[PDB]
């Protein structure tokens, strides 16, 4: 069908890419692909993982039997039974845009779908639609499918029902991973997990737990991250299940900065074993780095990081090329020193704050009213 | 002919409508405030401009047989508009030959034609009073007759035609000209045919003759007054000597004519460019890559245009002259693609501290540089090669000592780097002090009186500058 | 955690205590004004846009 | 003599001569690219080295324009050294030059022991001197809002 | 910032509230 | 408005802000920035 299916787009990737990753991706793949009589969309992948082999044939005649058996029960239904619309006809060449889903490539499926789109009155059944075009094109990530038909779930569709878009509250912003908005948007509205049914339409639980916590810890800080993740209790049911994210959460809170770097060194390194994972491991480190250091550095102006040197870790070295970096970087306010082996910090106040953001808003505007006085005579 | 000769009809069709009413309503409202409402600088000269520019260039190169274009020079061949019966007479030739052209075929001039085609425009009774109507309708030929495109032997009659104008505006700046004041026509037809009276003097021998009238024609604007006459033929005067890759620039130095004043976003972008250009060869960076920054942010609004593409290019080169880079390619186009590879390549192997791939992409990329007219990057940017760094430690660390910055620079040698600091500091690059006591080199004070001393300093240019727009508002306020 | 206005040191093992200004409601309030001026050059470049 | 501003403004001229061949324009435009980064030395050393005529009566004043230069650097607040360090970074062990720098610039030799004193200011302040040209330009504020209708 | 923007983009709108109706009178007396 | 100076002109998607900062520094972040810890 299509409700696990999405596990098959895991190990698409996790078969490429990693060559070292190998050894059992295949070995539950090609017999899941003779299962379900998946017969189109694997040529691709037979390209790149082993070379051939013959079964493709036997179920080319079984992909055809279940074609013909189908092709005439709707070609009768069309001829002999005439009421139309979300009637016996429509769930029948459904069937057949099921199918090629399930078996098929895209081609056949979409030309399916945008013609069965133009028939029926129930919207209902026009989002279910729009329902299995979000997921063929988070299949093959066609960035150009997904821009088309979340404007026509937002505008075209949800002015009326209701209670079935929190499916796509889970897939908006799961859009929004795949992208680079890992930052606001996606911890924004991950942020109601109640809905636990591990459905087609709820992927998974346990995985989206993983997936909301990870990116929550950018969006937020200190301001009240402890209410909607720490205080929060549904999301500190699973999370009291699974030991390393809840030790990766208390070591960023509680302070202990030691077994911080052991949790975020066993995160990036089982983040490589993602399918949305592109922009991840290294943009995700690299912040939440800088992020522990602003709180490091906050509450203190002079730290010397020979107290670095065992409160934080080892690598007197290692902590000195790091804050260079980030210093460098137009980042991490504060200024590093050698001799006396004390990082001294400088923060702006309330007129140097509030000094430079109007000196950059003003000549924004300045030059804004350059060109409109410019426009008008002549 | 069953093919194409039957798609024939429908070229001639709207365009002998639609293209012809663009004048007709071009020259009588150009006449309207030529008489009355004497400042005429706010009609539809602009647009026409702007459409002369980007319209009618693309709306006909050939004239446009079936009597659309090839029609416009039989139907002005005969141009008097003398007294009131020879304005009414005219008038009535202007409905019977659009009538004629728009049924049957007309005097069709075989492109050579064209000049004799203009000798009865500038004859048959034409006027002086009406020096709108013969210096747009004879430099307006002057575009199918530069961008045929064919090269040979219309040349000539380039140079003819124009000398033609020009003695046409020479006589009429030696005219008189009473309440019209065809200047701001007359630049930009002063601009539009000398860019390709350049070319025909890059095709043939120097544009020297050119900038000696040019000098006599500048001479003649702004001591009349200017009405963008300085602006216009300033940036023609400096692009030669800039083309030229003689000398050259401090003739440009010595040149105190810098102020147009105002030029309709337009002028003053491109101006930015070349002054900006000349303060980099004479190595002065600061006040270069901030007016390089003015040029950019002032006049973008196009297309994927190219120049555009050429201030971003020059803009890069002098920020690797003193180190900073910001995301180059964010706004990458099919023809950017080309240019985006090696600048970007470049500044990469500048932030490292690689010079291999710096002399080998060079190497790879040089002939690229003869194409943009950049060779000089490679006996001036190897000086910051050593300079990046030195301004990136002492922007990270506070209190270093030179003991340390050898390998950090990676120079293996402490007793030259502290020259290098000092040529650094000599040069203004990081504003830090040396301790030449036991080896210290510290970074510059905290936070200074910037919170108290200088803000009025910045608030005093905006004060002036937002009541100039309240001031510039009011006085051209009420034309009724 | 805010419950403290205080700063520390590591060269000097020393805690030092320290206020601070309430005044910058003045500051505040008044870039936020320039949102209110940005939208309405936005606003008006768009009615000039729509007729010269 | 310090033209260096209108030493690259003439390198425009030459279209190729500078890398293909012409050791005699080469030679300069290697020198000045030794004053640009860091490289005192390689311009000495290379000063056993000219490929054309003489070139000395330019060279004695190219290189005492850069002696006074770091003799400026150090006519600064950096107080005291030996002649070693006179040796080592001025140049030349045990020539009148020691002499020169004693007559021309202080440089005394005390108890094996040189003296240079300080040459920094002492910045003489006020910070409210603007009070009249502050007070100027407040009056033009309200001068360009009345009085011009 | 307050007393000079606010200034010159209020006699702002009364150029193109002028502009407007000097044209549109203008187009409209023929 | 031709110039007559025009005669030329997550895939990285928002790449270069991050390639300015880090180009090639190990990005497994694990064999030198998580294995210190054999030195001590």
């Amino acid at each position: 069908p299509k409700n696990p299916d999405l596990r098959i787009a895991q190990l698409r990737f996790l078969l490429s890419l990693p060559e070292h990753r190998g050894d059992a991706a295949v070995r539950d793949e090609l017999m899941a692909a003779v299962r379900d009589n998946n017969m189109a969309p694997y040529y691709e992948a037979l390209c790149k993982s082993l070379d051939w082999q013959i079964d493709v044939d036997l179920l080319n005649k079984m992909k055809k039997a279940n074609e013909d058996e189908l092709k005439r029960l709707d070609e009768e239904l069309e001829d002999a039974e005439k009421n139309l619309g979300e009637s016996e006809i429509r769930d029948a060449m459904m069937a057949k845009a099921e199918y090629l889903c399930r078996i098929g490539d895209k081609e056949g499926a979409l030309t399916a779908f945008r013609k069965t789109y133009d028939k029926t009155v129930a919207l209902g059944h026009r989002l279910d639609i729009v329902f299995y075009l979000l997921r063929i094109g988070l299949f093959y990530m066609d960035n150009d499918l997904i821009t088309r038909n979340t404007e026509k779930a937002k505008s075209l569709i949800e002015e009326g029902g209701d209670w079935d878009r929190r499916n796509r509250l889970k897939v908006y912003q799961g859009l929004y991973c795949v992208a680079i908005r890992d930052f606001k948007q996606a911890a924004e509205l991950f942020l109601d997990t109640v809905s636990t049914f591990t459905s087609y339409e709820l992927m998974d639980y346990k995985t989206f737990v993983t997936y909301t916590v990870y990116v929550s810890m950018i969006a937020l800080e200190r301001p009240d991250l402890r209410e909607k993740v720490i205080k929060g209790a549904e999301i500190l049911e699973v999370l009291h299940s699974l030991p390393a994210v809840r030790q990766y959460l208390f070591s960023l809170y509680e302070c202990r900065y030691s077994v911080f770097f052991q949790s975020l060194a066993v995160v990036e390194q089982e983040m490589k074993k993602d399918w949305l994972f592109a922009p991840h491991y290294r943009y995700y480190v690299r912040e939440m780095r800088i992020h522990a250091y602003s709180q490091l550095l906050e509450s203190y102006r002079s730290l010397t990081l020979g107290y670095m040197a065992e409160a934080f870790g080892v690598g007197v070295e290692f902590i000195d090329q790091e804050l260079s970096r980030f210093i460098a970087a137009g980042r991490l306010h504060c200024k590093i020193d050698k001799v006396n082996e004390i990082v001294e910090t400088n923060r702006p106040d309330s007129k140097n704050w509030q000094y430079q953001e109007t000196i950059k808003k003003g000549d924004l505007l300045l030059n804004r009213v350059q060109k409109l006085s410019r426009v008008i005579n002549m | 002919p069953p093919g194409g000769g039957e798609q024939e009809p429908p070229p001639p069709p709207a365009p002998q409508d639609v293209e012809m009413k663009e004048e007709a309503a071009t020259g009588g409202g150009s006449t309207g405030e030529a008489d009355g409402k004497t400042a005429a600088a706010a009609a539809e000269h602009s647009q026409r401009e702007l459409d002369t520019v980007t319209l009618e260039d693309i709306k006909e190169h050939v004239k446009q047989l079936e009597k659309a274009v090839s029609g416009k020079e039989p139907r002005f061949v005969l141009r008097a508009l003398r007294m009131l019966p020879s304005t009414s007479r005219r008038l009535n030739h202007y409905v019977l030959y659009k009538a004629v052209q728009g049924f049957f075929t007309s005097n069709n001039a075989t492109r050579d034609f064209l000049l004799p085609f203009l000798e009865e425009p500038m004859d048959t009774e034409a006027d002086l009073q009406f020096r709108p109507r013969t210096g747009k309708a004879a430099s307006t030929p002057l575009l199918p007759e530069v961008e045929a495109y064919l090269q040979l032997l219309v040349v000539i009659f380039m140079m003819n035609s124009k000398r033609y104008k020009e003695a046409q505006k020479i006589s009429d700046d030696l005219m008189q000209k009473i309440s019209t004041q065809n200047r701001r026509a007359l630049d930009l037809v002063a601009a539009k045919c000398y860019y390709y009276h350049a070319r025909v003097y890059e095709f043939l021998d120097k544009l020297d003759v050119v900038r000696s009238f040019l000098h006599a024609r500048l001479r003649t604007a702004t001591l009349r007054h200017d009405a963008d006459g300085q602006a216009t033929l300033l940036n023609l005067l400096l692009r030669n000597y800039l083309h030229y890759s003689l000398y050259d620039q401090a003739e440009k130095l010595v040149s105190k004519s810098v102020f147009p004043e105002q030029a309709n976003n337009n002028e003053w972008a491109r101006y930015l460019y070349y002054t900006g250009r000349i303060k980099a060869i004479q190595l002065e960076y600061s006040e270069a890559r901030r007016t390089m920054t003015n040029a950019l942010r002032k006049a973008p609004q196009h297309t994927a245009v190219g120049f555009k593409q050429t201030v971003h290019k020059l803009l890069i080169v002098v920020e690797l002259l003193l180190g900073e880079i910001p995301d180059r390619l964010q706004f990458r186009q099919p023809s950017l693609k080309r240019s985006l590879m090696p600048y970007f390549l470049l500044t990469q192997a500048v932030r490292t501290g690689n010079l291999a791939k710096f002399n080998q992409v060079l190497d790879q990329f040089g002939e690229k540089f003869q194409a943009d007219g950049t060779y000089t990057l490679i006996i001036r940017l190897r000086h910051n090669v050593i300079k990046t760094g030195v301004r990136m430690i002492s922007l990270s660390y506070s209190r270093i000592s030179l003991a340390d910055i050898a390998q950090k620079l990676q120079l293996d040698s402490p007793e030259d780097a502290e020259f290098i600091v000092a040529k650094a500091i000599r040069d203004g690059v990081i504003e830090a002090s040396i301790n030449h006591e036991k080896g210290y080199v510290q970074s510059k004070e905290m936070i200074d009186i910037y919170s108290t001393r200088e803000p009025q300093l910045a608030f005093h240019q905006r004060i002036s500058f937002c009541l100039d727009i309240h001031n510039m508002s009011v006085k051209a306020m009420r034309f009724p | 955690d805010k419950k403290f206005h205080g700063i520390l040191d590591q060269g000097e093992g020393v805690l030092i205590i320290f206020d601070e200004p309430p005044v910058d409601k003045t500051y505040e309030a008044a870039l936020e004004t320039i949102q209110n001026m940005s939208k309405v050059v936005d606003s008006l470049y768009n009615k000039a846009k729509k007729l010269t | 003599q310090n033209r260096v501003a209108e030493f690259h403004t003439e390198l425009e001229r030459l279209p190729a001569k500078d890398i293909q061949t012409n050791v005699y324009i080469k030679h300069p435009v290697s020198l000045e690219q030794y004053l640009m980064e860091g490289s005192y030395n390689k311009v000495f050393l290379a000063k056993g080295n000219i490929p054309a005529e003489s070139y000395t009566f330019f060279i004695d004043i190219l290189l005492d324009t850069i002696r006074d230069e770091i003799a400026g650097c150090i006519e600064k607040a950096y107080e005291k050294i030996l002649f070693t360090e006179a040796t080592r970074i001025l140049f030349f062990n045990t020539p009148k030059k020691m002499t020169d720098y004693a007559k021309k610039r202080g440089w005394v030799l005390g108890p094996n022991n040189y003296y240079s004193f300080a040459s920094q200011q002492q910045k003489p302040e006020d910070t409210t001197i603007p009070s009249t040209e502050l007070a100027k330009q407040v009056i033009e504020y309200a001068r360009q809002l009345e009085m011009i209708v | 910032y307050l007393a000079s923007l606010i200034r010159s983009v209020v006699a702002l709108h009364n150029l193109i509230n002028n502009k407007i109706a000097n044209r549109d009178a203008e187009k409209k007396e023929g | 408005m031709s110039e007559k100076k025009q005669p030329v002109d997550e895939d990285n998607w928002d790449d270069d802000n991050v390639e300015d900062d880090f180009s090639n520094q190990l990005r497994a972040e694990l064999e030198k920035h998580g294995y210190k810890m054999e030195t001590s």
